[PDB]
């Protein structure tokens, strides 16, 4: 039926306290309110996750120390740099707990599709495809994708994991490197010094894993047309070759041009294009945020994302709401990327899928 | 390990 939208206020108002993007939850609520897009999905209050269901993945080593700073928001712990906290991940106070509340909203999206509720399940709030089992990482500190994808592995045999952030979804692959039951794509910038630092298109995952991870290294200033061919091309290679059952997508909008990483150079009709390929699959579909560090442009592309997924065209001018002023001085949904070039040459492109489909012929 | 950010 009509897609699932996971939210509540107090869900919004715990992601709303992420250190490194404070607001962004409310100003995408409240822009997708705006549009009166909730009035046209299923709204599902999130559960949160269970200590067991979070070690399912974390160790506990690693979930006792995030509860332990995370209770006074110690961000002075001595032993926090063990388990990746620091500047990336600070021990903001209470982050255990909204964490645990962003893993139990994409474990119930999750449960959502398994329960045939949907075909479609959002939680624009989760996405934390950086953290590892025993590791924050990337503004992460509890990997909710896994969590999801732990989820969906109780129905849907063969799992595709898309991730189109800008950053390489190291800890989702990571989480999955060694089986063949979850196949993992991530689309990211790859240059030496770019964090964080792995998933070359050499990078296939390892054991019996080998093969079931597909990384797709991108350079600098890449726009709409030419990621829309690379991920077309990856995408049919891999449905071709996998057969998924479910899919769980990360859409980061810290690829949109005006992102303060000024690194890729995209607009949200571009992404929205990858996300109409992926849905005319008619799979179970779990959709996640991410990355995206202009808020208001962040807002831009997940409303316009919601609208993609509703079939709906939406109005170019940003209607009255909460944050309407953020949106100045023109006040429209459209993104106009930047003048500067684009660092993808054609030869190399060519390269990276004809490596990538050599790769999937194991599959 | 890197910085993000
Ligand atoms: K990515
Ligand atoms: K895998
Ligand atoms: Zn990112």
């Amino acid at each position: 039926l009509v897609p699932v939208y996971i939210y509540s206020p107090e869900y919004v108002s715990m992601c709303d306290s992420l250190a490194k993007i404070p607001k962004r939850a409310s100003m995408v609520h409240s822009l997708i309110e705006a549009y009166a897009l909730h009035k046209q999905m299923r709204i599902v209050k999130p559960k949160v996750a269970s200590m067991e269901e979070m070690a399912t993945f974390h160790t506990d080593a690693y979930l006792q120390h995030l509860q332990k700073v995370s209770q006074e928001g110690d961000d002075d712990h001595p032993d926090s740099i063990e388990y990746g906290l620091g500047y990336d991940c600070p021990a903001t106070e209470g982050i255990f707990d909204y964490a645990a509340a962003i893993g139990g909203a994409t474990i119930t999206a999750a449960q959502c599709l398994i329960d045939g509720m949907c075909k479609v399940a959002i939680n624009w709030s989760g996405g934390w495809a950086h953290a590892k089992k025993d590791e924050a990482s990337g503004f992460c500190y509890l990997n909710d994708a896994v969590l999801g994808i732990l989820r969906l592995r109780r129905k849907f045999e063969r799992i595709l994991y898309v991730d189109l952030d800008l950053h390489h979804g190291d800890g989702v692959e990571d989480a999955f490197s060694f089986t063949s039951k979850v196949m993992t794509v991530s689309l990211h910038k790859f240059s030496p010094g770019f964090f964080p630092g792995t998933g070359d298109v050499s990078d296939v995952g390892l054991g019996k894993g080998r093969y079931y991870s597909v990384n797709v290294p991108i350079q600098d200033g890449i726009q709409d047309e030419k990621y829309y061919q690379i991920c077309e091309s990856v995408l049919k290679e891999v449905y071709q070759a996998f057969n998924p059952k479910a899919v769980v997508l990360q859409l980061g909008a810290d690829t949109i041009a005006g992102d303060p990483m000024c690194s890729f150079n995209m607009t949200p009709v571009g992404i929205g294009k990858c996300l109409k390929y992926i849905l005319q699959w008619q799979l179970a579909t779990l959709i996640l945020g991410g990355g995206g560090f202009n808020l208001a442009n962040t807002a831009r592309c997940w409303t316009y994302l919601t609208g993609v997924i509703l079939g709906k065209t939406l109005s170019s001018e940003i209607p009255d709401h909460e944050f309407f002023t953020a949106y100045g001085p023109d006040y429209v949904l459209e993104i106009t990327p930047s003048c500067r070039p684009d660092r993808n040459e054609p030869h190399r492109i060519q390269q990276i899928l004809n490596y990538i489909k050599g790769n999937l012929k194991h599959v | 390990r890197h910085k993000k950010x």
